[PDB]
Formats: C-alpha cells, sequence, structure tokens
C-alpha cells in the first residue's frame, strides 16, 4: 500500500527504479483498491514477490 | 542541531532504506546528492506528533 505513491509518474524509488516505472508525459488513469481480504493470508500469502 | 563537515556522505543508503516513512527533498533530489559538494550541513533531530 505504501508503495501507490511510486506508482505516479515521475517519482522514484525502489518500485520507481527496479520493477516499475511511469513515463513522465504519462496519459492515462491509475486505479488502486486494497485486496487484503480477497489475497492475503494468516500464514503470509507470499505468492507477492 | 549536529553539525556535519569533514566528510563523505553516501546518502544512497539513506534513501534506500524503507524503514523511512517520508523522505522529501525541497531544493535538491535524493539521487543527485550522491554527486553534489556542499559547504555545510545541519542536522537536526526531534520527536513529534
Amino acid at each position: 500500500g505504501d508503495e501507490v505513491r511510486q506508482i505516479a509518474p515521475g517519482q522514484t524509488g525502489k518500485i520507481a527504479d527496479y520493477n516499475y516505472k511511469l513515463p513522465d508525459d504519462f496519459t492515462g488513469c491509475v486505479i488502486a483498491w486494497n485486496s487484503n481480504n480477497l489475497d492475503s493470508k494468516v500464514g503470509g500469502n507470499y505468492n507477492y514477490l | 542541531r549536529k553539525r556535519i563537515s569533514n566528510c563523505v556522505a553516501d546518502y544512497s543508503v539513506l534513501y534506500n532504506s524503507a524503514s523511512f516513512s517520508t523522505f522529501k527533498c525541497y531544493g535538491v533530489s535524493p539521487t543527485k546528492l550522491n554527486d553534489l559538494c556542499f559547504t555545510n550541513v545541519y542536522a537536526d533531530s526531534f520527536v513529534i506528533r
């Protein structure tokens, strides 16, 4: 959840520099929603690397 | 206010740590710090709500 800000264009960070970056002149819409109940388990849903 | 001087600062390690909830630079970019030579640095520490 903390990385949602880095998704915005013109950002930086490990997410913005190692796995996903948006262009400076990005044109489009970004949509997000929590999926804790959908894709999280008490033992640790490590499927998301 | 602790003074910093007569040293070499590798700001990359500070910025790469995710333990920081906020890392905002207002006159410089955190990436550019690594290549930038300063006069004096004032490191001020406090605890706030």
